[PDB]
């Protein structure tokens, strides 16, 4: 196998604090199928004007 | 198990792939004659 | 608030059962254990558990004996003791343990510790065949001749460990008091003695009794002299 | 292995004083070395956590500051209140094991005072019981240092002597020593004469008192 990096020497891990209200937000971003987003370009084949 | 390890080998040949070129280990085959049959990598 | 119950004297190589319980406290927030101390050893320690409870730490002098198992629902630490030994009676702390973790950006460190609610301890005793107490009052020959102060004291002996209660004519004479610990006897019966001051004017004229209950005992005792 | 050790066992001190106590780790295996102070009868007080920043609630007197494996903790204006067992412990979280502190207990320093010797016969009742007991009571000695020999017919006794020590009058620093024989009844009529000597640093003459059976 490979060691992607030397185990970590830290005492503990550093503290966080979670808070679901101040993260939460109102911002819908609905995919457009007309604007192609997030579509995959076929791999199979590359196409013209057609 | 037997003296000699017996093992089961499964193999699949996969041509899915658009750009992909596994080949066995190894002008007209340069684009030079716009004439007639080419045979290129992906199809012929 | 951290409270052991269950502490009491404990017959050797049996199994003894040490509940600490924490009041108004969410035992899931923070990991919370134990701490030992025993006379003329340095504070040492007990055992160590997490907050889920998978992590098991235990006092070097006990190899496993201790067993530790805890419930959060429960708030309450379950300990049980086996093979015990004169050497391992001592008072047992059970206190929460928490480390400061911070990454110094810019001289940056969180103290995060609570060490609040440290627990008072219980003491568990290892003692077989305990004697009913036999207080002797003593007085010295000649406490007129002995100094300026003469010193009279009771010695109690033969009481049961360490809980008892003594007083001089009921508490009304405070002075010159002493107070000496106990200390274990070849028998293993615990014995000390309580001595007050007394000016050489009071000896004769004025006659002082030891009033002694034992807690265990629950035996009041007059020694007039 | 790891080995630990504190300079003095037993430290004695005037008030307003400024004293080092230093504790010796095997090696400064972590960062973070925390001193504990401990009062009888209370829970143990971290003084310090990591010896770089002082804990909350702790007197700036107090100061922890490590050179080397020894870790040394600087006291002035000292109080007979302040004074009380020091623990040093080094915590590492890779290591299970925990530093215990050696106990270095602190005592007021004045003026040495003459120890006051008195005699308690056995009761009638210890003797029914089977056992006798001499007491002999050194009283009023700043020292804590004290050493009782009890003799019968000038010869010593030994694992008889039990020995008990007063706690300590903050103010006077006052010790109080006891010494009590235990004795068969055969052994207490074999034994005629019984005699306790009190040999004190005041004492700088030994001293010897006897007593026999009977006397009132």
């Amino acid at each position: 196998y490979v060691d992607v990096g030397p185990d970590s020497v830290k005492s503990a891990c550093i503290e966080v604090d979670i808070q679901q209200t101040f993260f939460d937000k109102t911002w819908p971003r609905p995919i457009d199928v007309s604007k192609a987003d997030g579509i995959i370009y076929p791999q199979g084949r590359t196409y013209s004007n057609i | 198990m037997t003296e000699q390890l017996q093992m089961g080998f499964g193999i699949t040949v996969q041509y899915g792939t658009d750009t992909n070129s596994v080949c066995p280990k190894l002008k007209i085959a340069s684009q030079l004659g716009n004439c007639v049959e080419y045979s290129l990598y992906g199809v012929s | 608030q951290l409270v052991e119950s269950g502490g009491g004297v404990v017959q050797p190589g049996r199994s003894l059962r040490l509940s600490c319980a924490a009041s108004a406290f969410t035992f899931s927030n923070y990991g919370m254990h134990w701490v030992r101390q025993a006379p003329g050893k340095g504070l040492e320690w007990v055992a160590v558990i997490w907050s889920a409870g998978s992590l098991k730490y235990y006092a070097d002098s006990v190899k496993g004996r201790f067993i530790i198992s805890r419930d959060n629902s429960k708030n309450t630490l379950y300990l049980q003791m086996d093979s015990l030994r004169p050497e391992d009676t001592a008072v047992y702390y059970c206190a929460r343990e928490n480390t400061t973790y911070y990454y110094e950006t810019s001289g940056s460190w969180g103290a995060s510790y609570y060490f609040d609610f440290w627990g008072q301890g219980t003491l568990v005793t290892v003692s077989s065949s305990t004697k009913g107490p036999s207080v002797f009052p003593l007085a010295p020959s000649s406490k007129s001749t002995s100094g300026g102060t003469a010193a009279l004291g009771c010695l109690v002996k033969d009481y049961f460990p360490e809980p008892v209660t003594v007083s001089w004519n009921s508490g009304a004479l405070t002075s010159g008091v002493h107070t000496f610990p106990a200390v274990l006897q070849s028998s293993g019966l615990y014995s000390l003695s309580s001595v007050v001051t007394v000016p050489s004017s009071s000896l004769g004229t004025q006659t002082y009794i030891c009033n002694v209950n034992h807690k265990p005992s629950n035996t009041k005792v007059d020694k007039r002299v | 292995d790891i080995q630990m050790t504190q300079t003095p066992a037993s430290l004695s001190a005037s008030v307003g004083d400024r004293v080092t106590i230093t504790c010796r780790a095997s090696q400064n295996i972590s960062s973070y070395l925390n001193w504990y102070q401990q009062k009888p009868g209370k829970a143990p007080k971290v003084l310090i956590y990591d010896t770089s920043r002082l804990q909350s609630g702790v007197p700036s007197r107090f100061s922890g500051s490590a050179s080397g494996t020894d870790f040394t903790l600087t006291i002035s204006s000292l109080q007979p209140e302040d004074f009380a067992t020091y623990y040093c412990q080094q915590s590492c979280t890779t290591l299970r094991c925990w530093t215990f502190g050696q106990g270095t207990k602190l005592e007021i320093k004045r003026t040495v005072a003459a120890p006051s010797v008195f005699i308690f016969p056995p009761s009638d009742e210890q003797l029914k019981s089977g056992t006798a007991s001499v007491v002999c009571l050194l009283n009023n000695f700043y020292p804590r240092e004290a050493k009782v020999q009890w003799k019968v017919d000038n010869a010593l006794q030994s694992g008889n002597s039990q020995e008990s020590v007063t706690e300590q009058d903050s103010k006077d620093s006052t010790y109080s020593l006891s010494s009590t024989l235990t004795l068969s009844k055969a052994d207490y009529e074999k034994h005629k004469v019984y005699a306790c000597e009190v040999t004190h640093q005041g004492l700088s003459s030994p001293v010897t008192k006897s007593f026999n059976r009977g006397e009132c």
